[PDB]
RNA sequence: CUAAGCCGCCCGGUGGAUGGCUCGGCUCGGGGCGCCGACGAAGGGCGUGGCAAGCUGCGAUAAGCCCCGGCGAGGCGCAGGCAGCCGUCGAACCGGGGAUUCCCGAAUGGGACCUCCCGCGGCUUAUGCCGCACUCCGGGGUUUAUCCCCGGAGGGGGAACGCGGGGAAUUGAAACAUCUUAGUACCCGCAGGAAAAGAAAGCAAAAGCGAUGCCGUGAGUAGGGGCGACCGAAAACGGCAGAGGGCAAACUGAACCCCGGGCCGACGAGGUUCGGGGGAUGUGGGGUUGUAGGGCCCCCGUAUGAGACCCUCGCGGGUGAAGCCGAAGUCCGCUGGAACGCGGCGCCGGAGAGGGUGAUAGCCCCGUAGGCGUAAGCCCGCAGGGUCUCGGGGGACCCUGAGUACCGUCGGUUGGAUAUCCGGCGGGAAGCUGGGAGGCAUCGGCUCCCAACCCUAAAUACGUCCCGAGACCGAUAGCGAACUAGUACCGUGAGGGAAAGCUGAAAAGCACCCCGGGAGGGGGGUGAAAAGAGCCUGAAACCGGGCGGCG
RNA sequence: GUAAGGUCCGGUGGAGCCGCCGGUAUCGCGGAUCCUGCCGGGAGUAGCAGCGUAGUCGGGUGAGAAUCCCGACCGCCGGAGGGGCCAGGGUUCCACGGCAAUGGUCGUCAGCCGUGGGUUAGUCGGUCCUAACCCCGCCCGUAACUCGGCGCGGGGGAAAG
């Protein structure tokens, strides 16, 4: 669903950060804000989100680190994306 | 995917395909980015056409209906 | 052309030549008739006269004498076509062959009449020129053979358009040019019994 | 199809510049006496099925079918006209339509077919 | 340059972006005759526009 | 058997001339097409490809999406690769119509030291949509605030051409001030595919012509000019093209116009009716002219008839996108890597224009000579339904453009010379029993006209652009750009602005062996020829070796 | 051939070219401190000092080490050559793999080349306020404007207040 989220960061930093913060990292589209980014990975995902982190890379690409509750495995998420 | 089987199908329909064709986008994007056995590289290209195709008849669909009620 | 470029002298003093030269980097020379890039000095102009003119009599004694050259034997051999089997010049044919339309028909006809050996000849000796006129579309540099003449067309015109080296005239449109190419007076021509009685009457 | 222009430059430019539908109609080669009996046609574009033999080139009177057809380069690969590369590959040389016959026409198509009944 | 406005850097980020070198493949695909493009550039010689 | 050095020949290196080639330029009689924008333009920013940097194209549906038609087996741009995918349920491609169309930009709800931000109201459950700039026009409300609501305009762009104003100097006069340069460069404003002009208070006098515009000519003439340098027309005549109409007033007096709705008509034309807004400070009817014209009045007759125009519920025809047809050898021998070549034997020709194809080809392919088809649109016609127009004589009554014509003075402009035109200042009529022009002023005669209100096609000017052509150029030439060119680069800025084409017929682009850290070298293969990618030819300068001469 | 030149013989080249007649032209090169490109002697020469003269010994890496890495010793700045952080620069940041070119010598090294990654805010700053000052609307002037301007209404204006 929607167009907020354009890839998820498959980086070994990413990895980590799935691995120990319960963290998904996404590159999603600039327009979006934070309440955009954290109901598209709620409606998308069923998950609920804690907290979410934006940042816009020197390439002109937002990306965003969305910490998930204590409640929801990021493991899960990324498996189910294929990350791994 | 074909206008004519898009069109056989309903708006609402048309809808939930264009969300699942998005999601696999963004999922296809992601493994390119990862990893390298890139089996099929133009399945990005065959979703995001598929997209447009499906919005293209959607909003036929919506101006005809308009059209036909009034 | 020529005449884009904003150039500044250096001027007196620098070890160079008082040549304008442009204001960035490297600094060429610019806007003179002998600097690379430049305009030319004299060059051609479309404003020039190249028409010339000639009285419309002086025209008419022209064509008269032309017509009356078609009609010999020196010059008509010294041109450069072969007669050897023409019956007679001047070349008159009676009116018959102005209702003639098929190439074939046509062909045959001259091979009677004795000037497809002209023909032949005319498409040998036409062949690539030399030259840059082959870019621009003239790369073949056609000859000349017979010149039909008729008092009226009916088909004939049709019917010799495509043999090599032959044109079809009607008398009335009948210029110098079609008799003497290339100022070389002396051109095969085959006429008919209207166009040489036309031909009495405007005496030329 | 008109090409009015005698220029050179035009011509030329037409032929490049050309769009791919009018490239179709550039890749035709004669047929043989007896096709040519058999359906009053002097010449069609060369599929690939169709049967050739060809004239011009050192695989001049070598037989076989169109492998290949190249409507960029107006260009073709036939069966048997290969060459050796230096390690040991057969490759395929590109043999203009032009220097090519037609013994054979593979017809499955109804839009050749009405091009036949059309040009008949 | 510390505090940088969002246009002033995208417009670097594109820039940065824009400055690569010529793809092999694609120099294969040319076969040899397209190897550089004019928009090369060196952060230290060549300076951007803005 | 002389070391360095010098000249000459050969080979090699360096370089890129010459030669040949050309999908690019330049020029041009004729032909076609000529405006885009608040229903958000042009220019630009940023994004968009599986591998993607430049160019090109597209816009979060992002080298693309959908529908009708043409073509008929390949396709996925410049751009020759890997992988994969799309297509016979007709792709790619082409012509027409649609969808999407980020941000800035006239940019417009308010702001820009960054093409990004902050706002106010209705609808919506909410998502998310619709409104809100300034200067005005036609209406409504009230708060009378130009405050609110409905409808509608202007704004910016366009290579050259056009219309209206402001307006220099170098330069020439062999100096320089009147003059010239010049109503030019340039500036401000305003339109279109053309613009402007255009129908006589005109032109001419043995006669007369009869709107405007353009060309030839009048003509370096009349005429202006420190009468110096120089500047400089019109009429007539011959041509292109042809076309003429409406107001103000006399008279009548709401018989009228626009917006929205209804009804009869065909859905159109037309007719009729209701509400609202205008309108007696005049909507509509009539009327547009010179020894006169028109209103009104009077008299005779006419209209029965004859036009002209509007619409297409309907029909026929022409033209009109992609596009389709279109004749004749791949017949023997020779050279050749390869026949388009040479010799022999043939054929078509309304087609011997031009191009490609492994050489130079009428008959191998495209095409030409000549013909055909086409949705929308446009044009013509048939038929039906409507609207509108049309005669003469007399008058003694009424009307016919005001700070206007014109006079004096000052500045500009002009060939306009006491006799061009425009403007300022101060004066300023007649007005039909009237008025104006006829090259100093006034008087009389004669001739020609009726200003002070408005519109007007075709003949013309231009070429961003499109067909066609060339005694133009052929990569230091031709446009600056034959190519990822107004690109890279230089300057804070205004702005300035390059260099750079060629393997071969086919990559057949050197498999394998020895040496080397590598770059690469030597064998060996490909090719007719390395033409070996640092690739058609490979000059000169310059450098190294051998050879011959001197030393 | 008095000549401007022409023509023949022997090589390379692989595709066009010429005699004669009559016309046309950007029609003939040593200079212009001429223009564009290339290449010479100067020359294997100057420079690689002066303002802070800095390295050495063992070991490692690597085909190759004065120039790269570790230990020790000797040194230099030490009111900056140390620490923190603007404007400007714009990926120069980090790791790994490298040395065709760049680095005043060399190079296994790098601010170089190739491949991947890196910037997380209610509290820090912009955002808010206003200062010098600027803009827009009305208004007046100007032939006119994108020009000049007083007075009213509105808006902006500080990354060290």
């Amino acid at each position: 669903p929607y167009k907020v989220i354009i890839r998820p960061v498959v980086t070994e930093k990413a990895i980590s950060l799935i691995e120990k913060e319960n963290k998904l990292t996404f590159i999603v589209d600039r327009r979006a804000t934070k309440q955009d980014i954290k109901r598209a990975v709620e409606e998308i995902f069923n998950v609920k989100v804690e907290k979410v982190n934006t940042l816009i890379t020197p390439r002109g690409e937002k990306k965003a680190y969305v910490k998930l509750k204590p409640e929801y495995s990021a493991s899960e998420v990324a498996a189910r994306l294929g990350l791994f | 995917m074909k206008p004519s089987e898009i069109r056989e199908m309903s708006i609402e329909e048309i809808d939930a395909k264009i969300r699942e064709l998005r999601l696999q986008l963004a999922k296809e994007r992601g493994l390119l980015t990862m990893g390298t056995s890139l089996e099929n590289p133009m399945v990005i290209r065959n979703l995001r056409r598929d997209i447009a195709r499906l919005l293209t008849i959607k909003k036929e669909k919506l101006r005809e209906r308009e059209k036909g009620k009034v | 052309a020529g005449k884009r470029r904003v150039t500044e002298n250096i001027g007196k003093g620098h070890s160079m030549a008082r040549v304008e030269r442009l204001k960035t980097p490297p600094r060429y020379a610019a806007f003179v008739p002998f600097a690379r890039g430049g305009r030319r000095t004299h060059p051609p102009k479309v404003e020039k006269i190249i028409w010339e003119d000639i009285n419309k009599k002086e025209k008419r004694l022209a064509l008269m004498s032309a017509i009356a050259a078609t009609a010999n034997y020196d010059l008509v051999r010294a041109r450069g076509h072969i007669i050897d089997n023409v019956p007679q010049l001047p070349l008159i044919v009676v009116d018959d062959l102005q209702k003639v339309q098929k190439t074939r028909e046509t062909r045959e006809i001259f091979k009677k009449l004795g000037i497809w050996d002209d023909i032949v000849r005319a498409k040998e000796k036409s062949g690539v020129r030399a030259g840059k006129g082959k870019m621009r579309g003239r790369r073949y540099k056609k000859a000349k053979g017979p010149l039909i003449v008729v008092g009226k067309n009916e088909g004939i015109v049709l019917g010799a358009r495509n043999h090599p080296g032959v044109d079809v005239v009607v008398v009335d449109n009948l210029g110098v040019e079609h008799l003497a190419p290339g100022t070389h007076p002396g051109r095969l021509t085959v006429w008919t019994v209207s166009a040489i009685e036309r031909l009495r009457e405007l005496y030329g | 199809m008109k090409i009015s222009s005698k220029q050179p430059r035009k011509q030329r430019k037409f032929l490049y510049n050309a769009p791919l539908h009018v490239r179709q109609k550039l890749m035709s080669a004669p047929l043989s006496r007896e096709l040519r009996e058999k359906y009053k046609v002097r010449n069609l574009p060369v599929r690939v099925g169709d049967k050739v033999r060809i004239m011009r080139g050192d695989y001049k009177g070598h037989e076989g079918k169109v492998v290949e057809v190249d409507l960029k380069r107006y260009r073709i690969y036939v069966e048997g006209a290969t060459l050796r590369k230096t390690n040991g590959t057969e490759v395929f040389y590109p043999i203009h339509p032009s220097n090519v016959m037609i013994i054979e026409l593979n017809l499955e198509d109804e839009k050749r077919k009405k091009i036949i009944e059309r040009r008949a | 340059a510390r505090n940088k406005p969002l246009a002033k850097k995208l417009r670097l980020a594109k820039a940065l972006k824009q400055n690569r070198r010529v793809p092999v493949w694609v120099i294969v695909k040319t076969n040899r005759r397209v190897l550089t493009h004019p928009k090369r550039r060196y952060w230290r010689r060549t300076k951007l526009k803005e």
